């Protein structure tokens, strides 16, 4: 009865953008991205890849309350590196890692006889 | 060959046992998630009941119709009614199946997954066929009837994901394990006398070398190498639960880059 | 009431496996332990699904209309 | 064929008017059930 | 799941865990006030000064009863009845405000006296939610 619609979990609302990039005031070269209609699936994965970047000084994420599929991802980088670029790269890196996994699972399945 | 590798242990129509290596745990886990949660399938979503003389409630039956597996091989050829252009549904965005059963027999009369009839035009794509896996070729037993007991209903099967209803779940349980010899000290075994004797060995204990007492604790160590087993319900073949899993997660990450680009227009 | 389509916990289809479970018990004279396993109901979540099911529909059917 | 009421015992279709005796024409049973709409009810399969 | 609360598997709830049926039966009688003067089961209408209910009367058939298939809600009139005074006055039964469902079984009989007797049952399925006890 007070239950929200199930598709509200993944479909953006009226004037909802996937990303909201707001700058962090507390620290220099730091940003806070609010991912809407997303969960741990995407959060933890991006956060983790960001940690592989030497130029990335801080990366963390949080689903502030479970009732809402959205998370905040805070990225801090070394001077002259836009945290936006840090995320851009982290993503490309993930896609390329997955593509490799697809073409290799495909490889192995096409080797199996069942 | 390139980047994170896979080594398939066993394969069937319903299960893939494999070893995912050179991956980060987060990636292995996200793929795990996606496989349950976000791979689209076709499932009955609307049930219009014409006549029902069954011992079973209209909605009890309606709910079972949802959970029945339907062919979702060419589920990409189908549109989400949500974003289709028709008033309610059409052939581009839905599969219409009719179910009509009557107790002709003096004995009990059964209603099955096989008794569903596709009335919509499939546009030549593999979709909406109820998945039959049993020996007898009957599929799921929808319900049982007496004599005058009749059941006439119409179904609208639509594209969907498990985040909306677990009926659009293309996969059953996904087996997931790493570090069988707890070399990473990621767990602290509860015991009474001996943690080793008390805690059963993994199957994957074979596929990894024990640590040996003399050797000190490796703090440098990181979790790569994940023993997994994906089990399909039948809607999509097991290989495609893994592949579509990889793709769905890819498209998801991709959407963020694209979103990041539209942002850098203004 | 009637054999649930799929396991609550993992979603493995147990909808087909009823009549076949009952024949393994009756005709094959198998025990429940081996019967469930022959049908390939591996995890206990799936086992409890069939093993513990009460098919009341059979009683309800016994009433007239 | 016109469909208003069903018998509970014999289950014979009865179709009756206001002030026409609330009994069944076969077995004189005084327990009757209303039809079911010709309207098609729809349900979300969840 | 702190202080006697628990987490439940949403996936399992969908697959049908702890989901239940719920039925409620509403009842009425054509009372015989004095001699010849009797209450009438009928779908009423705005005639002279009858104190009619706010709910939808349009779900009723001419017998002053809902058909078993129909889906009811809020204060929808499930039993239509009139009482005469000396034109008519309303005595119709509306579905419980705080409730909704689908008309299940409608029973039309006679009470021992020989007067029209009616029982309307409404079925609702109740799926486990966040405040539900176990
Ligand atoms: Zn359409
Ligand atoms: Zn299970
Ligand atoms: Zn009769």
């Amino acid at each position: 009865m007070n239950a929200p619609d199930r598709f509200e979990l993944f479909l953006l609302g009226e004037g909802e953008s996937k990303l909201k990039i707001d700058p962090d005031t507390k620290a220099p070269n730091a940003v806070v991205i609010t991912f809407e209609k997303e969960d741990h699936t995407l959060g933890n994965l991006i956060r983790a890849e960001l940690l592989n970047d030497r130029k990335v000084l801080f990366a963390a994420y949080k689903v502030e309350h479970p009732f809402f599929a959205r998370f905040k991802l805070r990225i801090q980088t070394t001077e002259g590196y836009d945290p936006k670029d840090a995320l851009k790269n982290a993503c490309n890196s993930i896609i390329n890692k997955l593509g490799a996994l697809k073409t290799n699972f495909e490889t192995e399945w096409n080797l199996q006889t069942l | 060959e390139e980047g994170p590798q896979v080594k398939i242990r066993e394969a069937s129509k319903d299960n893939v046992d494999f070893i995912l290596s050179n991956v980060d745990l987060a990636m292995a886990n996200s793929l795990r998630r996606v496989m349950i949660a976000e791979i689209p399938t076709l499932a009955i979503d609307s049930v219009e009941v014409e006549t029902n003389t069954t011992v079973l409630a209209d909605e009890f039956i309606a709910h079972r119709l949802g959970l029945i597996p339907l062919q979702s091989m060419d589920i990409e050829q189908l549109e989400y009614s949500r974003d289709c252009f028709c008033e309610d549904h059409c052939d581009k965005c839905s599969v219409v199946l009719t179910l009509q059963a009557f107790g002709e027999s003096e004995s009990t009369t059964n209603v099955y997954s096989k008794d569903l009839v596709i009335v919509s035009n499939l546009m030549g794509r593999n979709i909406g066929h109820p998945i039959i896996q049993d020996k007898e070729g009957n599929g799921v037993l929808i319900c049982k009837l007496r004599k005058g007991q009749e059941l006439k209903l119409t179904c609208v099967a639509k594209k969907g994901i498990a985040k909306e209803h677990a009926k659009w779940g293309p996969a059953a349980a996904i087996e997931f394990e790493y570090d069988p010899w707890n070399k990473l000290k990621h767990t602290d075994y509860w015991y009474e006398q001996d943690s080793a004797k008390e805690w059963p060995q993994s199957k994957n204990c074979e596929y990894e070398d024990p640590p040996n007492e003399g050797d000190p604790f490796d703090y440098k160590a990181q979790a790569d190498t994940f023993y997994m087993n994906v089990e399909s319900v039948g809607s999509i073949p097991v290989d495609q639960v893994v592949v579509r899993g990889i793709d769905t997660l890819q498209k998801k990450v991709a959407s963020i880059l694209l979103a990041l680009t539209q942002m850098d227009q203004d | 009431m009637i054999v649930p389509v799929r396991c609550f916990s993992c979603g493995k289809v147990v909808g087909d496996k009823w009549e076949s479970y009952l024949n393994l018990l009756q005709e094959d004279e198998l025990d429940e332990g081996t019967a469930l396993s022959r049908l390939g109901l591996k995890r206990y979540c799936c086992r409890r699904m069939i093993l513990t099911h009460v098919d009341l529909i059979e009683k309800f059917l016994r009433y007239n209309p | 064929a016109t469909l208003k009421y069903i018998c509970a015992e014999c289950s014979s279709k009865l179709s009756l008017s206001r002030t026409d005796a609330v009994r069944c024409k076969d077995c004189g049973h005084r327990i009757l059930l209303k039809a079911r709409t010709k309207r098609l009810v729809q349900f979300e399969a969840r | 799941n702190q202080e006697d609360s628990m987490i439940m598997n949403q996936s399992s709830i969908d697959r049908g865990l702890f989901r239940s049926l719920f039925f409620r039966s509403y009842m009425d009688q054509e009372k015989k006030y004095g001699m010849s003067i009797t209450e009438t089961f009928e779908k009423p209408q705005r005639t002279n000064t009858l104190r009619m209910k706010h709910g939808t009367y349009d779900k009723l058939d001419d017998d002053g009863l809902i058909a078993p298939g129909v889906r009811v809600s809020g204060e929808d009139v499930i039993i239509g009845k009139t009482t005469p005074i000396s034109s008519k006055r309303d005595a119709s039964t509306p579905l419980r405000s705080t409730e909704n469902g689908i008309v299940d079984q409608v029973l039309v009989t006679t009470n021992q006296d020989g007067l029209k007797f009616v029982k309307v049952r409404v079925r609702t399925t109740k799926i486990p939610q966040i405040g539900d006890k176990f």
